Formats: structure tokens, sequence, C-alpha cells
């Protein structure tokens, strides 16, 4: 069990999540520290109803949210590419592969990293100055009390599974090299190395988490979530097309949805 | 979103 092919998953996995820390400053151990109230540096404000939201002061709407949060996000996208480079074999793909894969994968990877964010009852917000409830968000005119729902529906599951930093490293490499991205040109190179990481995972899950029978499989179920709460984005935008009602939101609201996704 | 497509590719570089 211990031999030379085992400890390179080992080694493989330690790589990786050198790579993520020094990628991603915004850790899920941080993110959990602040949520069950540890830091006492500046602890976040709770916006909890429009009273809290006004205290908490310190070209479509909605289209104006979508294009502040994918602005806000471009610092995002390059930690994330940055990391991609840092997965042995990637920068080795075609280059147009290199691209099809983040451009499909980063917005997976960006609600992974919202769950570090969220729990049953709201998400962090203001670089951890502010925490918006859900219930809050859900009480909001159509069509934005829709918009965030689902997303915390697939956090609470999800963090359920209590992984990790240093999980979380090889899970996102293997969301990263998904071989059946639309547009890919050579799909076998790409299977190489996610199948090599798929070793690595299923070994960092045994040896991380002995509580859990099928975390494995039920991880990469939750790929199969996180597919579906990016295409649920297109389903949004034509529910924004057709409705004919009023889409005035409180320009405190908009900033927060702009740092949300 | 070609936007998106152009982040990734200077990023890359
Ligand atoms: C940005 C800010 C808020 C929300 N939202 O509340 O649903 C969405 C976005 C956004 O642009 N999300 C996005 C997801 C996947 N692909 C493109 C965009």
């Amino acid at each position: 069990q211990l031999n030379p092919e085992s400890a390179d998953l080992r080694a493989l996995a330690k790589h990786l999540y050198d790579s993520y820390i020094k990628s991603f400053p915004l850790t899920k151990a941080k993110a959990r520290a602040i949520l069950t109230g540890k830091t006492t540096d500046k602890s976040p404000f709770v916006i909890y109803d429009m009273n809290s939201l006004m205290m908490g002061e310190d070209k479509e709407v909605a289209i104006r949210i979508f294009q502040g949060c994918q602005f806000r996000s471009v610092e995002a996208v390059q930690e994330i590419t940055e990391y991609a480079k840092s997965i042995p074999g990637f920068v080795n793909l075609d280059l147009n592969d290199q691209v099809t894969l983040l451009k499909y994968g980063v917005h997976e990877i960006i609600y992974t990293m919202l769950a570090s964010l969220m729990n049953k009852d709201g998400v962090l917000i203001s670089e951890g100055q502010g925490f918006m409830t859900r219930e809050f968000l859900k009480s909001l005119r159509k069509p934005f009390g829709d918009f965030m729902e689902p997303k915390f529906e697939f956090a609470v599951k999800f963090n359920a599974l209590e992984l990790d930093d240093s999980d979380l490293a090889i899970f996102i490499a293997v969301i990263i090299l998904s071989g059946d991205r639309p547009g890919l040109l050579n799909v076998k190179p790409i299977e190489d190395i996610q199948d090599n990481l798929l070793q690595a995972l299923e070994l960092q899950l045994k040896l991380n988490h002995p509580e859990s029978s099928q975390l494995f499989a039920k991880l990469l179920q939750k790929m199969t979530d996180l597919r579906q709460i990016v295409t649920e984005h297109v389903q949004l935008l034509q529910v924004i097309k057709k409705t004919e009602t009023d889409m005035s939101l409180h320009p405190l609201l908009q900033e927060i949805y702009k740092d949300l996704y | 979103n070609l936007g998106l497509e152009d982040i990734i590719r200077k990023a890359l570089m």
C-alpha cells in the first residue's frame, strides 16, 4: 500500500496544496473562522433586512449586476489560471484547449469557493466585513429573490462533506481537467492528466476522511451540481428578459449582488 | 464570453 506509486500520488497532492495556498489567499479555513465567529479582528456586520441594510452602508439592473460580478471576478480567474499552470502537464496541452478548460472551469471553481463563504444562514460579503442573510436575499422581488437560493442549497450540502483546503486543491484540479468540455481538440492528454488527479484524489479522501464511505463518488456527484448551477444562469437571463414587472433594486443591494456569483 | 477568454489568454502568458 505504501509504495513508489502511492508516494508519487501523495507528492502530487502536496504539490497541488502548496500551489493552491500560493494562488488563493481566500482559503476555506479563513472563511470558516469568520463564519463561526472565531475572528475578533473587526467581526462582520449582519444585514438581515432593509433597516439593517441601511445601517450597513459602510443597462438593466440585473445585467449591470452580472457585469459587475464578472469584473470583480477577474482576480479570481487570474488566480485559477495561475493555479492551472501548476498542474503537471497542463501547460503542455494545446493552448486552445487550455483556454477552453479554464473558460468553463472558472465558473464552477468560483461557486466551489463561494460555498466556503456560505452557511445555512447567509453569505460573507465586502471582503468579510458583511454577512448577508439567505432569507433576506430570498425575500427580494422577482427575479432577484431567486438568484442565490439554489447556490445556498448546493453550499449547505457541499459543506456537509467537511472538505478542507488539502481536499479542495485536488478537487479543483480535477474540475479543470474535464475532458468533456465542448470544443476540446485533443481529449486524451487531458483525460490522462485527470485520471492521475483522480487517483490522487481517491487516495487523499481515504487518508483524510475515515468517516465517509463513498465520499469520492459523492464529491464527483457535486461536479454535476456545479455544472447545473452554471447552466441555470442561462435560464435566469431568459427570466430577466421576459420579466414584465418592476425590477428596480436598492443600490446597496445591487452592490451586494456584485460581490456574489 | 470573448472577454472572459481574453482575460484567460493573457493570464496564461
Ligand atoms: C454575478 C453576481 C450575482 C449573480 N447572481 O446572483 O446569480 C450572478 C453573477 C454572474 O454573473 N454569474 C455567472 C455564473 C456563471 N456564468 C456566468 C455568470
